[PDB]
């Protein structure tokens, strides 16, 4: 496989720092300049930086520069973003990429268009930043339920039904930020009737980034 | 600086039949070396972007026909002869001229005949309460298209902004949406009503409906 792994992300707070690396196999990564890209969630691509395989022009974002360090290892295969002093509007998803060259002259003092070309990426890293920390409650022809899953920080969790027994008509929906910064989401399950009291479900629920995993039986009316 | 610009915002289209999405910008694109510096890129729904086109007309590797991409200068589009499902995600058109910067997206969908939700309150439940707590969901199953209009009730009585609503992606195989929308309330004020009820309008309601509940 041709592919480039994103890593480091995580959560930490604001004023706070990361090193995002970013190795690659596959391919020849001297051979191609390189680029970070954010998603904030619910927003759309925003470039980062850029670097060249001589490891030269690097290029930054204006909500970026003095704050991120685009550094590069041809003979390591990696990519490194040094991220500080964090702050909020920070917190996205992290794409290396494969780009293109095309160089100079009329650029600056000697310019490179860092990437038209963007073919290869990375799955992401997340990087979250804000304060405090930990998990969040769960509590809970056709009729419905699902479970609620409530004031939880940071994402993400995973929701599910009797481990995975019901694939079928589960909406669990987005996450959305309350007030207090804390998420909550419900999943929800569309069932037939019938399947209570013989059938009987349970949402299994896993927030890592807070040693919590539970599930709870519906049961609807006594 | 450059501003990408790109229409439409969301563009609902139907397989076999094609579509066509705009991207421009405040500055002309051409020069580092003649022709284009820009790029459009897929995401397609829970995944990474890939290249689509490049250097403005370059169909990147293992690219339908069915793609192709076209302007000069500030003006640009992307014309899918021919969508198929699959196709669907943001389309983000880049600019490669002062280093990089994306274009603010065109989401595709997929069109579909309306279709109306099933609706379905949820009770607060005591524990929760016990934590001190009162959210009331209010369920709304597989309806197109996305817009709707759902509309919280105590006691007659309307409600404003005290509901947030979620809306998970359109479906993979039959293309309807769900919505959430949570109303909540401090225990207190929830102990001391009995009547709970959403009100939903959807374009594919002959008038709206209301699921209930009472305690
Ligand atoms: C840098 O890139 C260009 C083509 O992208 C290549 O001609 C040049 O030799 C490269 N430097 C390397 C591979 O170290
Ligand atoms: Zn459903």
């Amino acid at each position: 496989e041709v592919q480039l792994v994103e890593s480091g992300g995580g959560l930490v707070k604001p004023g706070g720092s990361l090193r995002l690396s970013c190795a690659a196999s596959g391919f020849t990564f001297s051979s191609y300049s390189m680029n970070w890209v954010r998603q904030a969630p619910g927003r759309g691509l925003e470039w980062v930086s850029s670097i060249s395989n001589t490891s030269t022009y690097i290029y930054y974002a204006d909500s970026v520069e003095g704050r991120f360090t685009l550094s590069r290892d041809n003979a390591k295969n990696s990519l490194y973003l040094q991220m500080n002093s964090l702050r909020a509007e920070d917190t996205a998803v992290y794409y290396c990429a494969r780009a293109n060259q095309h160089f100079d002259w009329l650029l600056s003092l000697l310019g490179g268009y860092h990437y038209y070309g963007m073919d290869v990426w990375g799955q992401g890293t997340t990087v979250t930043v804000s304060s405090a920390s930990t998990k969040g409650p769960s509590v809970f022809g056709t009729a419905a339920l699902g479970c609620l899953v409530k004031d939880y920080f940071p994402e993400p969790v995973t929701v599910s039904w009797n481990s995975g027994a019901l694939t079928s008509g589960v909406h669990t929906f987005p996450a959305v930020l309350q007030s207090s910064g804390l998420y909550s989401l419900s999943s929800v399950v569309t069932v037939p009737s019938s399947s209570l009291g013989t059938q009987t479900y349970i949402c299994n629920v896993n927030h890592k980034p807070s040693n919590t995993k539970v599930d709870k039986r519906v049961e609807p009316k006594s | 600086d450059i501003v990408m610009t790109q229409s439409p915002l969301s563009l609902p289209v139907t397989p076999g039949e094609p579509a066509s999405i705009s991207c421009r910008s405040s500055q002309s694109l051409l020069h580092s070396n003649g022709y284009n510096y820009l790029d459009w890129y897929l995401q397609k729904p829970g995944q990474s972007p890939q290249l689509l086109i490049y250097l403005g007309s370059n169909r990147a590797s293992g690219v339908p026909d069915r793609f192709i991409g076209s302007g000069s200068g500030t003006d640009f589009t992307l014309k899918i002869s021919r969508v198929e499902a699959e196709d669907v995600g943001v389309f983000y058109c880049m600019q490669a001229l002062q280093a990089v910067g994306f274009g603010p997206g065109t989401k595709v969908e997929i069109k579909r005949t309306v279709a109306a939700p099933s609706v379905f309150i949820f009770p607060p439940s005591d524990e929760q309460l016990k934590s001190g707590t009162a959210s009331v969901v209010c369920l709304l199953n597989n309806f197109y298209p996305r817009e709707a209009k759902v509309q919280w009730k105590v006691d007659n009585a309307l409600q404003s902004g005290n509901s947030q609503e979620s809306v998970t992606e359109q479906d993979s195989k039959d293309s309807t949406y769900s919505l959430s929308s949570t109303l909540t309330l401090s225990k207190a004020d929830y102990e001391k009503h009995k009547v709970y009820a959403c009100e939903v309008t959807h374009q594919g309601l002959s008038s709206p409906v209301t699921k209930s509940f009472n305690r």
